[PDB]
């Protein structure tokens, strides 16, 4: 009735979805097989399974998932681990020969043999079901079928849907930490289709989560799976309000139209407030006052930029559990009262404001603790703007010499895209700046 | 006073046949309830052999 | 193994909730190679009697659909 | 036979109205089945000017409840007077409107609209007379604010005499919840000015203030703020249901209020609100009670009234009182001050009594004041509107599928002059 | 009652009516060795408690008899039922028309007599063979025109495999399968056409199964005729008749060749996931990637539609289903038939074999259709007999075992007028 549907990209957008569906399957009580393991015992009041699974004719729940990857070997440790007696074995889709860094195979050469199938299995999936509030796509920027098949695959489905609400979800680069050294060639050339056909992008930087779990938690050397359970629980944050009902509910029409001021502004970041050692959850209190005011902390954001030099333009607030109206309404106000907490001259209301009765679930062996209350703080900034000034210098730079440009132009790939990508980049340095100035 | 008397009687009279017409449509979907149970079972049988 | 036992419960979660041995698709806990690949820690632990959710708030839409089945009213 | 029809909008309003079912019932004696079940003998003299009847004796509310999310209307019938609404009568779209106000009043909304007056002509044709209907919405958001207009000027149309009423969640000056607050409300004022009889401002800044330092609770959560709204559509509704002396129906509280016809944006209260250590310590008497209404805590609107002239003035007493002590201590007003009252009118104060109070209080009363300080929140609403559109902050996703850009020029011509309105007659 | 009684020319129809004979009698309850009112439609019933079916195997090859005198069913038959030749008619329609055929002919007809006397009136007979080979051309063609000749009104359904585009084993081919045509098609009341090629694809794709047997492809035959004649055997809601759908069916009394297709062969992996909703199966069989005969429907436009669904249907999905057929604008229809279709619905639902690669499924659908895109599946068979036969190669067997040379041109023309009549009638108007 008010589903969504999850598509995945990508050896980083898979290993996400690994994380995700083990994450509401513990919160519903769907075992890894299917079936709802009631037996001969009595039940009222149910069907909030209905935004990410599917109850077939046997009784056992499929979610509405494609897994798209290009690479053989990471799907095929679902098709044999714990999860394979789950999805639907037309719905992991493979690849044969992967894309290997290159935006040109993963969007001119490699991804024309594999689009008609993609396209056929989401059909089959939308058809199916009544409405659709929204996808929600994970990909990666360092990539290249996590870049080259996603700039692909929105181009196309943009088309023939249209007026479904979309969402992004990126992994972005580093200052310091990189992969590869195909990494700014390819994030600055993605932009041509994050910009045209997605309405809202958020933004993920991997050296915070490197940086906030030695800081909060007290754990050291941390690896990609507890990389993965973080933003697990936003995803399962932002859609909480369809599920579970609340005294104030936000669904992915609301905080559209409260977070994007002008339809080229759309690059949101996102935090999670509560994080906290298990063992330190015994200690400190986290109330509903405390973990408000730890969203706007420069040590604990999720993209390295300092968010003392720009000036935020929304805000979008996703409590969960059980939270007050009153306790709200002092804590925003606070906010307002210090002045080195800045917003823009034409937002004097600043906030939306969402509140759900569920409790934010617990994980098997997740760091994460249990706690009564959290929060998702959604914040569109010019702080951000400060993010590509480490990537446009990294593009040139590599630019100018014309190092390794030969791989794209021999696959159909011409040479004027190049130099296209880093204007319609560099344009965007202005519409960042054109805003920022008082009246 | 008999017609109003008439009429309360003749009200809880219908309002019986509703509450049968309940019962009834619960009866019915326990029964597509093990109907599917049903197909699920043999569907495992075939995949067994 | 029975979550009710463990914890106080809602009395309307279901009994996938209520019952967690049923989960049987996991990980079935091997002892580690060297050749352990890191994107296959996403999803490697089933979960536990104190990992189920203590409430339920999902939304029905069972009479949503059987009352605007057809049309809506109208006066013809 | 002087009936009314309760509209019920968006989702702040399905907290509310349902709410207000729920102290209507407790006053008129119904059980959530649905059937009489009531103490007294008049109490269900006049049920017909809201219920309705069905067969065997039971008796059902007539309302019309909207959304564009089907989740609200399964929380309704999951209420604990979820009950008695008939299933015919809710209706309710399939997409959300997503904050928008621009969905909620061209393209998402629209396809709604021709399917509630379905039901609003249904209920409307089994009047012997209605006094008026009424509404019940949220100035914030989109489904609320779009739709929920676009019923008020398609119904005020096609019943044009009618006494139309509402109920309005003005939006916070700062203390907000929603990033694209003041493009919903200022869009929402223009097509509100000029299509109701009366319109009812409920901050929800000063229906905390009330929950702190006059009540004194200590987790106030949105159960009980429903309520103190609920009770004052109850209790300026009385005179119309119940008997007693001088009374004063929905009408006649409407022509002796609204002096000039773009005016009418009321700010309520309502009287004895004691917080339940102090239930020991209040004293019923009705001067005790006169004081709470013109106390600058318990207006529950934006803008404290000290700053102006009140225009003209309502109370609406419940119980059983001396009609002297009513019409005395509203004179000892007017007297002790003399410069917060305009004086080309020479009385400025209508009173009403009935008879039969609220369930658990001796005496009740309902305050409305067309003050003058009405004109701050609209000033505040403006200015976070013109610093937006200095520069189309979020102007796109309205802009997209229909509404070009000169209906939000066009907005504040209709919205700077009616802060000037308040001004000239300020003095 | 309403009896039908079937005679099995070939290798193919041999092959077919033992996958047929496995379902019937797993579908009753009927044991191989024949001991357990439905039956008396295909059973006829000793005093004992044996049950013995109408059938009639004939070949000229021994092998593909008395194979089915050393398998399982020798039980069932009458052991004069099967019939067997001396010399096979050598993939020549002149030889097995001619040089064997008269031997066992008289035979045949004389089973036919006493099989078709021990019933109280005959409603159809059913038989079976292809079109690639030379007795179950030649001796097919001299047996429906003897029996229909003889029995005048009594309606017969020819079921036929058609030579594939791509797909084909022989050389005369092309000859032999326009040889038959000429006096196979106005004596047979009915005919329907399958091709090998259509029924690979159906089980490569749709079915999770590579490289299949003619096993399988006979289970999914015997699933298809089936589906027709429970009508007959198994009574429900809307039952339709032979009589019934032959004169919804065939417009014009020389385009008697309905198509076939199947809607749910799905393996069990699928339908454990997959829901399966009559809108959903309507669509699907109308889906011109699950046809039977290498024809593509978007160059065809459709006569006539009859659908027959089994199982858990009621009739107001069916009816908003045949809405949101003819809702759509990627399908074409002829333009003097404003009704379209034709609907049956049984209460008792599809029958498992046991070893076949199908699923058990609650609602399935037998389409078929009378369509003007099978027009263009004729002129490759035309052109691959102007290969042949215009430098001549091949003939001279054939013509050694009998004939003139005009014969086979008498065939193009008919050919011809077939093509002519098919496009004419599907035009504007």
């Amino acid at each position: 009735m008010r589903e969504c549907i999850s598509i995945h990209v990508g050896q980083a957008g898979v290993q996400i979805g690994n994380a995700c569906w083990e994450l509401y399957c513990l919160e519903h009580g769907i075992q890894p097989d299917g079936q709802m393991p009631s037996d001969k015992t009595i039940g009222g009041g149910d069907d909030s399974f209905n935004t990410f699974f599917s109850e077939t004719g046997a009784g056992k729940h499929v979610p509405r998932a494609v897994f798209v990857d290009l690479e053989p070997t990471v799907i095929d440790e679902v098709r044999t681990g714990t999860y394979r007696q789950l999805f639907h074995p037309e719905q992991l889709i493979t690849g044969k020969e992967d894309a290997a860094n290159n935006y040109a195979r993963g969007h001119y050469t490699i991804g024309k043999e594999i689009i008609d199938l993609v396209l056929d299995r989401i059909r089959k999936l939308a058809d199916q079901c009544t409405g659709l509030q929204g996808f929600l796509v994970f990909h990666s920027f360092g990539g290249g079928t996590g870049s080259g098949f996603t700039s692909l695959l929105m181009e196309r489905l943009s088309v023939d849907y249209g007026k479904k609400s979309k969402l992004e979800f990126s992994i972005y680069p580093a200052p310091q930490v990189s992969t590869a050294v195909v990494e700014p060639y390819n994030s600055i050339l993605t932009t041509h289709t994050t910009l045209e056909h997605s309405d809202c992008a958020f933004m993920v930087d991997n050296e915070a989560i490197y940086d906030i779990c030695r800081r909060n938690l007290d754990i050291e050397r941390p690896t990609y799976t507890n990389l993965n359970r973080l933003i697990g629980q936003i995803v399962s944050s932002i859609t909480a309000s369809l599920r579970f009902d609340g005294a104030l509910n936000v669904d992915l029409t609301e905080f559209q139209t409260n977070l994007v001021p002008y339809p080229r502004i759309h690059f949101p970041l996102a935090t999670y407030a509560p994080v906290i050692s298990a063992e330190k959850a015994y200690h400190e209190q986290l109330s509903v006052a405390e973990i408000t005011n730890a969203c706007f902390e420069p040590a604990n954001q999720m993209v390295k930029c300092d968010p003392r030099h720009g000036k935020y333009m929304a805000c979008c607030l996703l409590y969960r559990g059980d939270v007050v109206p009153k306790d709200v309404n002092a804590a925003i106000a606070t906010i307002k009262t210090k002045r080195t907490i800045q917003f823009v001259d034409w937002c004097p209301t600043g906030f939306k404001v969402g509140i759900n009765y569920q409790p934010p679930t617990v994980v098997p062996g997740g760091d994460l603790a249990k706690v009564q209350r959290a929060v998702c703080m959604l914040s569109n900034t010019t702080a951000i703007a400060e993010a590509w000034a480490r990537l446009d210098h990294k593009f040139d730079l590599m630019y100018a010499k014309r190092a390794f440009v030969h791989w794209y132009v021999g696959e159909g790939m011409e040479e004027g895209e190049f130099s296209e990508a880093r204007e319609d980049m560099a344009a965007l340095e202005k519409d960042y700046e054109e805003v920022g100035v008082d009246s | 006073y008999e017609q109003m008397k008439r009429d309360a009687e003749i009200e809880r009279i219908m309002m019986e046949e509703h509450d049968r017409l309940l019962k009834e449509e619960s009866a019915k979907q326990e029964r597509r309830n093990k109907e599917r149970a049903q197909y699920y079972l043999d569907l495992e049988k075939q995949l067994e052999d | 193994e029975k979550t009710s036992d463990y914890y106080r419960i809602s009395e309307k979660l279901p009994v996938r909730f209520n019952n967690p041995g049923w989960f049987h698709g996991y990980g079935t806990k091997e002892a580690v190679s060297m050749y352990r690949t890191s994107n296959q820690t996403y999803g490697s632990r089933a979960p536990t009697v104190h990992e189920m959710p203590k409430v339920f708030y999902p939304s029905s839409n069972k009479f949503s659909r059987q009352h605007a089945a057809f049309g809506m009213f109208q006066s013809h | 036979m002087r009936e009314i029809v309760h509209l019920q909008a968006g989702q702040c309003g399905n907290q509310i109205g349902a709410k207000f079912w729920e102290v209507i019932s407790d006053e008129h004696g119904i059980d959530p089945t649905g059937t009489y079940h009531g103490d007294s003998d008049l109490q269900l003299e006049r049920i017909n000017v809201y219920y309705n009847e069905a067969t065997g004796g039971k008796y059902v509310p007539r309302a019309v409840l909207v959304d564009l999310e089907p989740g609200t209307m399964d929380s309704v019938r999951s209420g604990p007077f979820g009950q008695i609404f008939r299933p015919d009568n809710f209706v309710f779209g399939q997409s959300g409107a997503g904050n928008n106000w621009a969905k909620g009043h061209y393209t998402e909304g629209a396809e709604l609209v021709d399917s509630v007056l379905d039901v609003v002509r249904k209920e409307a044709e089994s009047c012997d007379c209605l006094q008026g209907f009424q509404l019940t919405h949220s100035l914030g958001g989109g489904t609320g604010s779009g739709m929920g207009t676009l019923l008020i000027s398609k119904i005020r149309e096609e019943y044009p005499d009618r006494i139309m009423n509402t109920f309005s969640v003005v939006p916070s000056p700062k203390v907000s919840d929603t990033v694209v607050e003041p493009y919903n409300a200022t869009l929402s004022v223009h097509q509100l000015v000029e299509n109701t009889d009366e319109t009812y401002c409920i901050d929800n800044e000063a229906l905390y203030d009330i929950c702190f330092r006059t009540l004194k609770l200590t987790t106030p959560t949105y159960g009980d703020l429903n309520h103190l709204v609920s009770a004052t559509m109850s209790g300026v509704t009385t005179c119309l249901r119940f008997p007693g002396q001088l009374n004063a129906d929905l009408r006649k509280l409407a022509v002796n209020m609204v002096p000039f016809p773009r005016l009418h944006f009321f700010m309520p209260g309502f009287a004895p609100l004691t917080s339940r250590g102090s239930q020991q310590y209040r004293a019923l008497t009705v001067p005790e009670l006169t004081q709470q209404m013109f106390d600058a805590k318990n207006m529950m609107a934006a803008c404290d009234p000290r700053h102006g002239r009140y225009l003209t003035v309502a109370a609406v007493f419940r119980g059983r009182m001396s009609m002297k002590e009513v019409d005395e201590q509203m004179l000892n007003v007017q007297n002790k001050n003399s410069s917060y009252f305009v004086e080309w009118i020479p009385n400025n104060v209508k009173t009403a009594v009935c008879d039969i109070p609220p369930r658990g209080l001796k005496m009740s009363a309902t305050f409305i004041g067309n003050s003058t300080a009405i004109q701050e929140l609209f000033k505040r609403i403006s200015e976070q509107f013109t610093a937006m559109f200095r520069r189309k902050a979020f102007l796109h996703w309205y802009t997209g599928e229909g509404m070009d850009e000169m209906e939000f020029t066009e907005a504040e011509s209709n919205m700077n002059d009616l802060v000037s309105e308040y001004q000239q007659y300020q003095d």
